[PDB]
């Protein structure tokens, strides 16, 4: 935890809000002019967290709620999530009455203590059903596209993700009126009837540097899991895959070149990096353990 | 365990029932470590006068091997079949605690046995037991050793066994400091790189000049 | 009539079964990207000069 | 499970792979390290926690 | 190339050929990485050669 | 050795392509002196002096020429050939004897190095596919019965052209490729063969005689250029190509040579790009 | 002992996020204060969740707003049924008499509240979060008043485990002005550390069991013996000819993989080249 820094580090400008800046952006409206603007969502820890685990305490009924942050340039920040009052069925939630009044004060009285972001996006968990926009969720996010623009649908799944033990987020923004634009048909058969109406966005998470430094004692017996990690060998299909997917860019952009080598270089380099990476820990676990007692 | 019902019962007799009760424990299956009994005070005393050929034989079977107890095979007294397996049997654990690969020529030369049949079900039976654990190969003629149990140890060779565990450590410590020096490269690195950087920011100093002409 | 996935060694009279071929695909994408770099070499090096 | 080499009479029923034997047996390993530090704080808890408390400095 | 095999002239047999694919694909990306280095090695040649404007007059 | 100590004192940096490069490389052909020049070419040369405009295009191609031979001496085909093929795309619209005899060098060593002549790059001048080839016509046919693979008629072809090739001074070379045709042959026998008899192979090489196969044969395994084993008990060559497994340390070792190259050429790269972005004379509004 | 308390990885994540982002917007490091929520089952007392909370400054004297604080209680019932005030927290590092007058300004809302202390400006490896607990003693005169040390636990739920370990394997956070080969060789460096650490623990055992300061254990001492008669684990030729095998196809993917970077550094400097040089 020495020979560092302490202070504030470059992994906490993320959690700064800029009052000013984000006046200037929701004035100059960028989004308008390209509507493949918007490809990128980071939310935060807690937001992930806090979504994970309302979706998974509401059992096997459906769940709803709010989410707030910013926008900045190709990026939608999301930086907390708070529930809603929601009664709903095994498939559809209404949110009649107590919802909106719970939106109001809650945001208020989140203002009253400091937070100073507005809210960004909504999210609504299917048990069970996938990931994917429904035709109810593409009516509701145009409604709220239409006007309030900064938004994104944000669907989670409890029952998939508690079975299978990875989390299942997926952010969605919906195509406006009259906007047409051995391989599996996943692609097209994962979404629903309306796949050519909303299109996907990139998903990533961070924390800040107290986040880190606080979770990095978070627990004391995953040394075992590190020394014998046997990487390189849990995702080869991963790393085959990438390959894969590298390739076909490689070849994309010697078509095109007969600024898309820069994408194709950052996945080779982000391949390459985590081969050597694995590497690099069996090289330290060779010298640790092999190399005693010869 | 089991030992223990044993030194408990022999704590507080002596003499000819001393080696009666040494022979029932030696007899006595899954005991493979008489580490306790060896301190008793009777027991220590027992060298002296005409049964020392008692302690001579809990000495082989706790510290010795099966080669060891056929160099001395007038001395000791008669062994029955339970004695003699037991004694293969910590042959076996303190060759595998050598080395893992046990080739099958070594345990045939010292458990002293003929046929590859009764190797095999004699290494099957320890396998049994759960003193080791390991699979045997025919078509390489070896056994590969996961696990065995911890031989009993003398008092004064702790000090070795220390040793080895520093030298142990030692490695760990080198290996801690390399990776911290590896980091401090790389940091370095990306932070002469970022200084390239900076010389790109004086490129914008020549934009300026081209605001005089 | 690819029922049978093996080879026949007629000097020995032998079958020989298809216990083989692992994961070795990794190798064949590997190769795929060989080729397509050799190609985009080519037009980096004659890309206008 | 296994396989049956006729000609040389041989019935192989597993192979392991090497590296993830390595791995198993790092685990084990630790697990052995883990359960010796467990039994020597249980035998001489004051000697251990002087112990902890004096390489923790 | 229409069949993979070997002709063995000595008891006239006809043996088949399987082709190692990790030794052929490091031998063909180790001459892929030779061949880009010298088309490098000329094509900067070649930039200097173009920056000092060098022909025949 | 006055050349070679004036110009690490006179030029610049290591590299650096100078006129005085081309002196040097005259007199250690005309001397028959071939290793004092070897640290000067091994070096790949970049960037040329100004030299207040005293620098001609001359004095370029023959640094590629006459360095070249020395390289063609050394028996360092390759180098040759990179050099050849240097010296053949300067963009240059006159026609000058030193690009033909350039041209026709990269002929002759393409032909012995591989079994065809290597396609030059598209970007190169095109004088020398209107001129150049013209005139170096007996090159190309000689090209043409060695990519046929009929060693009885390159003899014949090489006999009929003698005048032509002791004219431009190639006697020497073309013969390299007539003996190199029989280890091509060998080698593509051992392409389809793995056990083979001296007498066949003489019949199918037409090497006419089993022993004169066998030296052939025994020749080439001492180069390292075939593995093969040869049984006098039955006069019978064996073919085992396995040499290499890539489980060894010496790939790794090599793997790492070929990472430190490609990472000082970026790392060059990279240095020039940065170098070039300095200069104003575009940009403006783009 | 005492109350048994379990507390979840979400009540510090809150405390945390509150923590960087009132740091960011102050732009100084100040004190957060919030208040606590869970169960009370028998002699259990469950920490589940937070909620902030707004303070304010008379000279010297920190008060918590209580109407607020009503309405964040009569709001947050809605969404959890089975929850009710526990404790507070606050961000410090020794407790001060300002953490006791705020804990005795909070008493009269609930019977016996926690004391939840978290440390965001740490300086050593010890334990940052701290659960204290303030039970109104007997003793006369001045309120002598040492909240007792409790010894917490890390309760989870199933999704909260779940999103914990999708948090603590994240790599992505950072990659920016540090490298990342060092985050991935902190991690190394941890393990190795604390594995080294446990050694040198036995190592210490067995040093004092050989010097014969400490009764000796016979049946400790041979299993010390067993773990030490395996340091070389599997140095088969197998193994060496795999691991060969591994690193000869990771530089390979690594030369497949510079190769592409240097081409694509060489795109770009001859399309620099063919405009700011070509002559139109």
């Amino acid at each position: 935890l020495a020979n560092n820094m302490q202070e504030a580090q470059s992994i906490d400008e993320i959690y700064k809000y800029d009052k000013k800046q984000q006046q200037e952006i929701l004035a100059a409206k960028p989004w308008t002019k390209d509507h493949h603007y918007f490809k990128y969502c980071k939310i935060s820890a807690l937001a992930l967290l806090k979504m994970v685990m309302h979706a998974r305490s509401g059992g096997n009924l459906a769940v709803m709620g709010l989410m707030l942050g910013k926008v900045d340039g190709e990026t939608m920040i999301i930086m907390d999530s708070f529930a809603l009052p929601v009664e709903g069925t095994e498939t559809r939630v209404n949110a009649q009455a107590a919802a909106y009044e719970y939106m109001a004060a809650y945001i208020e009285n989140a203002k009253q203590v400091g937070r100073l972001e507005n809210a960004i996006g909504w999210y609504h968990s299917h048990p069970g059903y996938g990931c994917w926009l429904s035709g109810i969720n593409v009516s509701t996010q145009m409604l709220n596209q239409q006007f309030q623009e900064p938004f994104v649908a944000v669907v989670i799944d409890p029952t998939r993700t508690i079975s299978a033990g990875k989390v299942n987020l997926g952010a969605f923004r919906t195509y406006p009126k009259g906007y047409k634009p051995t391989i599996p048909l996943n692609k097209i058969e994962d979404f629903g009837v309306h796949c050519k109406q909303y299109y996907a966005l990139e998903v990533s998470y961070f924390k800040s540097s107290l986040d880190r430094k606080l979770l990095e004692l978070l627990w004391n017996k995953y040394w075992v899991n590190t020394l014998s990690s046997s990487s390189l060998l849990t995702n080869a299909d991963y790393t085959t895959g990438q390959v894969f997917d590298l390739s076909e860019k490689l070849e994309q952009s010697e078509a095109q070149l007969g600024d898309k080598l820069a994408k194709a270089t950052r996945d080779s380099c982000k391949t390459t990096i985590e081969a050597i990476h694995g590497l690099m820990s069996q090289v330290i676990k060779d010298k640790l353990f092999n190399q005693i007692n010869i | 365990n089991l030992l223990e019902q044993f030194i408990l019962l022999a704590k507080g007799t002596s003499g000819s029932a001393l080696t009666a009760l040494i022979s029932q424990v030696l007899e006595a299956p899954g005991v493979y470590v008489f580490g306790e009994l060896l301190e008793l005070a009777n027991v220590q005393e027992l060298a002296e006068g005409a049964n020392a050929a008692y302690l001579q034989l809990l000495n082989l079977f706790a510290y010795g091997t099966y080669p060891d107890y056929i160099a001395n095979k007038e001395s000791l007294p008669e062994l029955s079949t339970a004695q003699q397996n037991k004694l293969k049997h910590l042959t076996i654990v303190s060759l595998a605690s050598r080395m893992k690969c046990i080739p099958y020529s070594v345990l045939l030369k010292d458990l002293e046995m003929r046929n590859l049949r009764e190797l095999e079900d004699l290494i099957i039976e320890a396998v049994y037991t759960d003193i080791i654990q390991g699979k045997l190969d025919q078509r390489n003629q070896l056994l590969e050793v996961d696990f065995c149990i911890g031989r009993d140890i003398r008092k004064k060779d702790i000090n070795n066994i220390v040793k080895t565990l520093h030298e142990w450590c030692d490695g760990c410590e080198a290996v801690l400091l390399g990776i911290e020096q590896q980091v401090l490269r790389a940091n370095q690195y990306k932070e002469n790189h970022n200084r390239t950087q900076q010389q790109v920011e004086a490129e914008v100093t020549n934009i300026k000049k081209t605001l005089k002409a | 009539d690819n029922t049978i996935h093996g080879r026949i060694d007629q000097v020995n009279q032998l079958l020989e079964l298809d216990h083989q071929k692992r994961g070795g695909a990794r190798y064949t994408a590997l190769d795929k990207w060989t080729n397509q770099l050799n190609s985009l070499n080519q037009a980096v090096v004659s890309k206008l000069a | 499970n296994g396989f049956i080499d006729q000609i040389d009479g041989i019935v192989h029923f597993e192979t392991r792979e090497a590296l993830p034997t390595w791995d198993k047996q790092i685990q084990s390993l630790c697990f052995q390290v883990n359960n010796l530090l467990e039994k020597i704080s249980q035998t001489a808890p004051e000697w251990t926690a002087q112990a902890m408390e004096a390489q923790m400095a | 190339g229409l069949i993979s095999a070997r002709v063995d002239s000595h008891s006239k047999i006809l043996y088949a050929r399987d082709v190692d694919q990790r030794s052929t694909t490091f031998e063909k990306s180790l001459l892929m990485g030779k061949e880009f280095q010298r088309r490098a090695k000329a094509m900067m040649l070649r930039a200097a050669v173009l920056r000092n404007q060098i022909h025949v007059k | 050795g006055i050349l070679k100590q004036a110009i690490d004192k006179m030029q610049m940096n290591t590299n650096q392509l100078t006129s005085i490069h081309a002196d040097l490389c005259q007199l250690c052909l005309l001397a028959k002196c071939f290793k004092p020049a070897l640290p000067y070419l091994d070096v790949d040369m970049m960037d040329i002096c100004k030299e207040n405009g005293a620098y001609d295009a001359k004095h370029f191609l023959c640094y590629y020429y006459y360095g070249g031979m020395i390289y063609t001496g050394l028996k360092n085909f390759e180098r040759a050939l990179y050099f050849y093929e240097q010296a053949i795309t300067t963009p240059a619209m006159a026609v000058s004897h030193i690009m033909l005899e350039s041209y026709k060098k990269y002929i002759l060593v393409s032909l012995i190095l591989l079994g065809k002549v290597q396609q030059l790059p598209k970007y190169t001048s095109q004088i020398v596919g209107r001129f150049i080839k013209p005139l170096s016509n007996a090159y190309h046919e000689l090209a043409q019965v060695y990519s046929t693979n009929n060693p009885s008629e390159l003899r014949n072809l090489v006999n009929k052209h003698s005048e032509t090739f002791t004219r431009d001074n190639n006697m020497g070379l073309v013969k390299q490729c007539l003996s190199s045709l029989y280890k091509k042959n060998i080698q593509r026998l051992t392409k389809t063969f793995l056990t083979l008899s001296l007498q066949d192979m003489a019949s199918r090489v037409q090497l006419s005689g089993p022993q004169e196969a066998e030296k052939y044969v025994l020749h080439m395994i001492e180069d390292g250029e075939i593995f093969a084993s040869i049984n006098q008990k039955d006069g019978m060559v064996s073919f085992h190509d396995n040499p290499e497994k890539y489980n060894n340390p010496a790939m790794l070792h090599n793997i790492d040579q070929e990472m430190l190259k490609c990472i000082e050429l970026d790392e060059r790269l990279k240095a020039m790009d940065q170098e070039i972005t300095v200069n104003p004379q575009f940009v403006q509004k783009s | 002992g005492s109350v048994s308390v379990a507390l979840h990885p979400l009540v510090i994540l809150n405390i945390s996020d509150h923590w960087i982002r009132m740091r960011s917007q102050e732009g100084r490091p100040v004190q957060v204060i919030g208040a606590l929520i869970g169960k009370q089952e028998g002699r259990n007392i469950e920490v589940m969740n937070s909620f902030e909370l707004l303070s304010h400054t008379v000279e010297e004297k920190i008060i918590i707003d209580k109407e607020y604080y009503y309405t964040k209680e009569e709001q947050f019932k809605q969404v959890f049924k089975e929850l009710e005030f526990l404790g507070w927290y606050t961000t410090g590092g020794p407790p001060d008499p300002s953490d006791i007058h705020v804990h005795k300004q909070v008493c009269e809302i609930i019977e016996s509240p926690l004391f939840l202390k978290l440390n965001p400006m740490t300086k050593h490896t010890d334990l940052p979060v701290s659960v204290f607990e303030s039970v109104i003693d007997i003793i006369n005169g001045e309120a002598t008043m040492l909240f007792a040390e409790l010894t917490y636990t890390l309760a989870t739920e199933e999704a909260e485990r779940i999103g914990v370990d999708h948090v603590a394997r994240m790599t992505a956070t950072g990659s920016g002005e540090n490298s990342t080969v060092a985050e991935h060789l902190i991690a190394q460096h941890s393990a190795i550390k604390m594995l080294h650490s446990r050694v040198k623990l036995i190592l210490e055992y067995v040093k004092a069991s050989e010097a014969g300061e400490v009764p000796f254990n016979h049946e400790i001492l041979r299993e010390a013996y067993a773990l030490c008669h395996c340091l070389p684990v599997l140095s088969t030729d197998k193994f060496k000819t795999d691991f060969y095998d591994q690193c000869n196809d990771v530089g390979l993917m690594a030369y497949l993989g510079t190769i592409t970077k240097t081409c694509n550094t060489m795109n770009q400097f001859v399309n620099k080249f063919n405009v700011l040089y070509d002559r139109q």
